[PDB]
Order: structure tokens, then sequence, then C-alpha cells
């Protein structure tokens, strides 16, 4: 997801706190002083929930306009071509190679032994903030609620942001 | 930033001094100006430094030549070439001569005298004192070099045992035993110096850097903390840095504490390593803040003033980071007052009330555009970091003074301020205050206004709403609840937070005109495909809602279309291309 | 003060105390413990001090005393009480609570216990370090 029209008074770790809840992130960059960064999820479904989620949403008193845009390596293959207007031949993102039965899309392993039942109701496989972890349904909610109360005491005293 | 261009600028200004053949006192002072400018950006290699030093010596300005050699030495410690230069110069001096040249030899010896290729420094020093008459000082230098593992140490031993035709082996035993230690150590080290010497090669590659063998060497000088340790570990780190892997310095940070070398030796490394390692890396930086708070245990006002200045350098290079202002205001509360509960009760409260009155008038000036050079807080107070300074005012007023009415007064004034309406730590302290004072009436108004006007991040927006739910279910009863759903709006503190969880701009809006204005919104247009605002054709009066049992009464009216021309017209505002690739 | 006796009732609190007694296996301990802090008044602090935070010391289970999240929560129960002044609240914590920890546990407890001290008590940050 390309995020245009930033305040440029905003770090990457505050921007990561807008786009964490929509899914799991394989983040790429925020370029220096350009007032427009970009974010990258692992599910497409997660991205479209983020676009429709935060369109015209003010970050540090500046309405934010966002849309689809390429990654960092493909940017350089564009910026070499935009000056030399030669071809501009794109390359698509690589496929996941379906079908993966474990993974449920738009879901997070909130923090890091598990011998699960592997049943359909539970989430078997998942993504860590790049390692494929087995989520424990009981241990997920206690670790998410662990970091939830930890963040309110650090956030109030300015340590995390 | 073009390091390559300031090199080329120097080489052509230098060549127009040289090939217009004059001093060109213009082309001289322009070369010296571009060399000063580039130095102040950029750390310079010992080849750049040597050429500058060479030229200033050739136009002979002795005292300025001394100052430039000082500068030279402080960016890149394996400057044994530049030490050796500096020592050959200063040997042309006058009347403090004898002791000035002894000083730079002795300082060069303590920066490079333990390096495997350092023998030419010891030889230079010996030459000078022999060219006096100074048989005892010459012998001391021989004896010093002989106790260090140096490359041709065996040749130097031979040389001293024919040159000392005068007293050779007055104590055969001691000198030949420390030589024997030396040559054991030079054999041990010979493995690593050879694994360095047998890739170290400019290939635009990791053999040029020899980074792998340098890491191996650093590890085997840390683990072998054989007391010559303290100096050997620093020497290997600097020889490794001269070919910018910050984990080499972040391995050296651990070695000094384990070895146990004094606070003066350790603090001058990290003061140097902060400038040597590049900006934006920030791994040895934040650790050094942790060191200065830890070395404060032995209360040094030296240790205080390192911290106040390290912040003021880091705050200018990283202005957006809030962690720094929380660490600075901690030490300002700590090292300025130091109460420790061994005082009168009336004494300590003044030490906090002063801390209010200083902090209150500090923020009032960073909003009215007024800077006071006396108060050090005003030089650091930033519009990214103004928030937490306001917070700690509120946190002191409410907790320490037990003062609510002044605290509540301070919220109303600082709520509408543009710098701190959108602040994480401000509202969470408002959340923590409004949680403790039990009331929900003020607190329900907080969360219903949380996506609409009070714009926090979505990870914190969940964090309040998850926690406030648990808190409301725990502390409130149904009678409290039933009176809070007035039903002009569908808002309910149990159900609303689950609906408004990941949605920031969720609005409970019931209306009949939402049915009338449909088909002209961006949700309808960019329906199955997001981003792409197409104009989908459709039949105006669709029959597909009505049942076939009810249609048979009157005949069906013909199909009124709309938007039928734009079946192929697909429009996209390429917001990535026109605002990022085009600027 | 019309506070609904929330998590503190013989019906629920005994379910919670039976939950706390499992200690290592029940696996949702401190999250349950952190919501016992939330009372912020005269009567309820004296309850939760004696009925859980004192009895957990007296029985002296090992698991809870080594986890610094416990000591951090026991400090935050005292500090945010509206009944105490700043003087006794700085006394009662530093004079009595801080010394009751063991010197062996003070290795792994200190990181979470420093964070309480570094934010609310900068003035008495030295007297923390000398103790351990």
């Amino acid at each position: 997801v390309f995020i245009g029209g930033l305040s440029s008074l905003v770090t990457e770790d505050e921007l990561r706190a807008y786009f964490q809840p929509f899914g799991t992130i394989v983040y790429v960059k925020i370029p220096v002083g350009k007032c427009c960064g970009f974010v990258q999820y692992v599910d497409r479904l997660s991205a479209e929930a983020a676009i429709a989620g935060m369109q015209g949403f003010p970050i540090a008193n500046s309405r934010v306009r966002l849309s689809w845009g390429r990654s960092a390596k493909q940017t350089a293959l564009l910026q070499q071509a935009m000056l030399s207007n030669s071809l501009q031949v794109q390359q698509q993102q690589p496929g996941l190679q379906q079908p993966n039965y474990g993974y449920i899309p738009s879901s997070t392993c909130e923090a890091p032994n598990v011998s699960s039942t592997m049943l359909p109701g539970c989430q078997i496989l998942n993504y860590s903030n790049g390692q494929q972890v087995i989520m424990q349904g009981s241990e997920a909610v206690v670790n998410s609620t662990n970091a939830m109360l930890n963040r309110l005491e650090q956030g109030s005293n300015g340590f995390m942001f | 930033a073009l390091r390559g261009l300031d090199t080329q600028f120097l080489q052509d200004n230098t060549a127009l001094v040289q090939a217009y053949r004059g001093l060109d006192w213009s082309d001289i002072s322009s070369l010296t100006q571009m060399v000063d400018v580039i130095e102040q950006t950029v750390v310079k290699y010992g080849n750049p430094n040597d050429s500058i030093k060479l030229a200033l010596e050739t136009i002979l300005w002795q005292i300025l030549r001394k100052y430039p050699l000082l500068f030279g030495f402080w960016k890149r410690f394996a400057t044994i070439e530049y030490q050796l230069f500096g020592l050959k110069k200063s040997i042309a001096v006058l009347a403090t001569s004898v002791k000035w040249f002894p000083t730079s030899l002795e300082l060069w010896c303590d920066y490079l005298n333990v390096l495997c290729v350092n023998n030419p420094n010891e030889t230079d020093f010996i030459r000078n004192n022999f060219e006096i008459a100074k048989d005892l000082i010459g012998k001391q230098f021989l004896s010093h070099p002989f106790w260090d593992k140096f490359i041709e140490f065996e040749v130097g031993q031979k040389n001293w045992h024919n040159v000392q035709r005068i007293y050779e082996y007055i104590i055969e035993v001691p000198l030949h035993q420390y030589a024997r230690f030396f040559t054991s150590y030079k054999k041990f080290l010979n493995e690593k110096n050879l694994k360095t010497t047998r890739n170290i090669d400019i290939v635009l590659r990791k053999t040029q850097t020899t980074v792998n063998e340098i890491w191996q060497f650093e590890s085997k000088i840390k683990q072998p903390f054989f007391n010559l340790g303290q100096v050997l570990n620093d020497d290997l780190e600097n020889w490794s840095r001269y070919l910018y892997h910050e984990n080499t310095w972040m391995m050296y940070i651990k070695w000094l504490t384990k070895k146990n070398i004094s606070d003066e030796v350790v603090v001058d490394i990290y003061q140097k390593a902060n400038t040597f390692l590049p900006l934006d890396f920030k791994t040895l930086r934040y650790d050094f803040l942790r060191f200065l708070k830890r070395k404060y245990r032995s209360n040094n006002t030296l240790f205080n003033n390192i911290f106040n200045e390290t912040v003021s350098r880091y705050l200018k290079i990283w202005p957006n980071d809030i962690l720094l202002m929380t660490e600075y205001l901690c030490m300002l509360k700590r090292h300025s007052f130091k109460n420790s509960l061994d005082q009168s009760p009336k004494e300590i409260l003044e030490k906090q009330t002063s801390f209010t009155k200083i902090l209150e008038t500090s923020i009032t000036n960073y909003i009215n555009n007024q800077i006071d050079a006396k108060v050090h807080l005003q030089t650091l107070i930033n519009d990214k970091n103004l928030s937490i300074v306001v917070v700690e005012l509120i946190k002191t007023t409410w907790l320490v003074l037990k003062n609510n009415m002044q605290t509540r007064k301070y919220f109303n004034l600082y709520q509408k301020n543009i710098l701190i309406k959108n602040s994480v730590p401000f509202w969470l302290t408002y959340y923590k205050f409004e949680k403790s004072n039990v009331n929900f009436t003020k607190l329900n108004k907080f969360i219903r206004e949380l996506g609409v006007e009070i714009y926090l991040p979505t990870t914190v927006m969940n964090d309040i709403l998850t926690d406030y739910k648990t808190f409301y279910l725990t502390h409130s009863n149904i009678v409290t609840y039933e009176s809070s759903i007035i039903d002009s709006n569908t808002f309910d503190p149990i159900l609303y937070p689950e609906l408004k969880m990941s949605n920031p701009k969720y609005d409970p809006v019931l209306n009949t005109t939402a049915n009338v204005d449909w088909h002209k919104k961006t949700e309808w247009k960019e329906a199955g495909h997001i981003g792409i605002t197409t104009e989908r054709p459709q039949i105006s009066n669709s029959i597909i809602e009505c049942n076939s049992g009810t249609l048979i009464q009157k005949p069906i009216s013909l199909p009124n279309f709309r938007n039928l021309e734009k079946i192929n017209q697909v429009k996209i505002n390429d917001l990535y291309t026109e605002e990022f690739l085009k600027e | 003060d019309s506070q609904s006796n929330g998590l503190l009732n013989k019906e629920l609190f005994d379910k919670v105390w039976k939950r706390l007694s499992c200690k290592e296996k029940k696996s949702g301990q401190e999250i349950l413990l952190n919501n016992l802090v939330q009372f912020y008044s005269k009567d309820t602090v004296e309850f939760v001090e004696k009925n859980i935070f004192q009895k957990i010391i007296e029985f002296g289970w090992e698991y809870y005393l080594q986890n610094g999240m416990f000591w951090n929560c026991y400090c935050r129960l005292i500090y945010f009480d509206t009944s105490r002044s700043y003087l006794d609240k700085r006394q009662y914590i530093v004079r009595k609570i801080w010394p009751q920890i063991d010197k062996k546990f003070a290795q792994s407890v200190l990181p979470s216990l420093t964070e309480f001290c570094e934010s609310y008590f900068p003035e008495e940050m030295d007297t923390l370090e000398e103790m351990f």
C-alpha cells in the first residue's frame, strides 16, 4: 500500500502503529523527507481492509490519501526508466502457490512448545513479525492481552510510541 | 554529500596552484577551504590527511601544521603514517622542542606502539634520542619494544645486543625473559595476522575489508584478556574499523566491562565511536545512554555532564525520537534535586514545586516562540517532543501534589493546542486519570470521540477499547449502563467497542436519505475492485427485488438504463506515479 | 463511595484465588493479577493488600516472587491510591515493599521493577540500585 501526503513529523514506528491491526506486515520503507512512504502486508485481503480503513484519516493533522504502489526494488527499476523513458516493463509479485490449508488470511501471531489438534476451527499456521510459527489458540489471547496492558504503562510514560 | 566531488574539487584547485605555479594565494586558500569543508563532513582516510599535511608543510606554517596533525589523528587511529610524519616534524621545533617531540612519540606509542606493523615508530623514536647522547633513555626504549610482540622483534633484539656494546645484558635474565614472552605472543598472533594478510585486498569486496578475519581477531583478543588486553582490544577494534560494521564496536562495548578497565578509558571509546559510526544506525548510541545512568552509581558530576551533552547531540541528529526527552527529564529530576527521604517533609515538597514552576514556564515559552539560553530544557524542547514534557507536568501535579482541580484545569488548556491534541502519552494519562477517578460519564465521551476528533493510532485505539471494555464490565452495574443508552444515538459501552475496534471512522448514523443518495458513492464505484473508480452500468428500475407472484397484476414497465455509455471507461488516479516518481 | 464490589466478592474471588493457586500450569496468571490493581480507594486497597498481596508473601510461592510483573503491580496498587499522601506513599513502598524481595530474585525482577521506578520515582532511583 502506498501512503501519500504524510506530515513528515512522523517516524516509521508510529506509522507501524496505524497499520499493525489490519494484518501481518512485511514492511519495506519510508523514504527520507519525501512526505510519502509505503507499507506492505502478506495478505491482499489485509491490504484492502487497510485502504478502506484509513482513507482521509489524519496523521498528525494532515489528511492522508492512499492507494496501490510498488516496492523498493521495483521503484529503482522505475526511477531508472522514468528519466530515460525507455520501456517501464513491470514484474508482478510472486504467487503464494495455492492451496495452503493451514493459513487463515488477515490474522496475526501477536507474540512468540505447541502440539495442537490441527482442527479447522483453530488457526494452525501464522506469520511472525520472517518465520512461519504454529499459533496456540489459548496462548495467543494471553500474549496479546499481555502486551495490551504492557503498552498502556509504557505508553503513558513516553517509552513506547 | 558527494565525497567523490570534494575529492575532485580538491585535486583541481590543488593542480591550479601547482600548474599556475604561483602560490596563487587565492588557489592556496581555496584548497585549504575545500579541505576544511570536506573534513567537517567526512572522516577522511590517512591518504587524504597525508596529502593535506604534506602541502601545509611545503608552504610552512608550523603552528597551524601542529593543529592539522592533531585533527588528522582523531579520525582513524591506525594513522601510524601520520604519527610518524608528526614525529619527524615536531623534531624541527624550538625551545620546548625536546619535550614536545618526546610527547608526540609517547602518544603515538600509546595509540600504535602495540600494532604488528608499529616497529617503524619505535625505530623513529630511538633514532631521535640516539641523535642526542641519551644512553639511558635509548636503552629504556629498546627494553620497552622488546617486551611487545612486534614483527621483526628478533632483528631488533640482535641490534640492541650489538649496539649495547655499553651494557648489553646488565640483567640478561629479565630482558631475555620478556622477549621470550613477546615471541610466544607473536607466534600466537602470527596465525591471525596471516589470516588477515591473506585476504586484505582491494577487490571492492569483503576480502578488501577482511571483515570476517577481523571479527575472528577481535573475538580472540577479547577472550584472551591477558592484561595487555585493555590496549590490545582497542587496537584490534581500530585496525578493523579502518577498513562500517557496527557490531565490531558493539562487541567491544561488552569487552571493556568484563575486562574491567577504568571509566576514563571506556567513556572515550563511545564518545569516539558515536562520531566514527554512521548516523541512523543507533545501536551503540542507546546503549551509551544506559551506561551513563549506570555509571552515575558512583556519583560523578562528570558523568552528569556527559549525559546532558550526549542528548543534545543526539536530539539534533534524531529530532522525532521521544525516548530521548523521557531520559533527559528523568536525569533533570534526579541529578538536580536528590531528596532520598532523609529530609524534612516541608523541604522535599519545595523540591517538587520548584520542578513544577520550572517545567510550567519552560513549555509556556516553547509555544509563545521564546528561547532562554539559561534553562537547558529550552535548547532541547522540540514540537515532536513537547508532548511528554506537558505529560510529566500533569503527572506530577496529580500524583505528587495530590492536586486535581489544577490538573483538570491544565487538561482544558492543553487539549486544544495543535501540537498536543494528537499525542499518545497525553491521552493515555488522561485515560489513566479518568480511570482512577472512577467516573464513566467523562470516560464514555472519551471513547465515542476517539475516531471522530481525537486522532490516535489504530494499535492504541484497540488498546483503550479492549481495556475499557474489561474495565466497564468489571466496575459498572446494569443500572449505570441502562441510563447511559439515551438512544438518540445507538452507542453502548459494551457493544460499541467491539464494533469500533479495527474501524477508525466508524459512525453510528441511522438515516433514510442514505437509501436515496446510494449509487453515487466511491464504495459503490470501486466495489469488487478497490482503488479503481469505474462507472458500472445498471437498470434504473430493477424487477429482481419483486416476486413473480406480484408482477403478474400489471404489465412490466420497460427498462430505464443509466450510465450505459461507460461500459469500457475505467479511470485510475495513479497517485504513486505522479507524487513519488515525479515529485 | 458507591463502588460496585467488583472482582472482590466471596463467590468470584474464591474462583480467582483457586485460579492463582495453580501458579505454573493455569497460564493466565498475571493478566488476572493486573486487573486486581484497579480499585483505587481506601477500603479496597487494604483488602487487596491483605487478602492477596500479603497472603502470597506468607505462603511464599516461588513463581510469583521471581516474576517482576508481580512486584510492579504491587507497587502500582499502592501509588495510585487516592487515600495516601505523597509522603507515606513514598515511604510505604520504599521502606517496606522494596526490602521484602530476595537478593537472588533481584536479578530477574529488576528490569520490570526499574521501569516503575524510572518513570514515577526518579528521585529515589539511586536507593534502588545500592540495595541490589
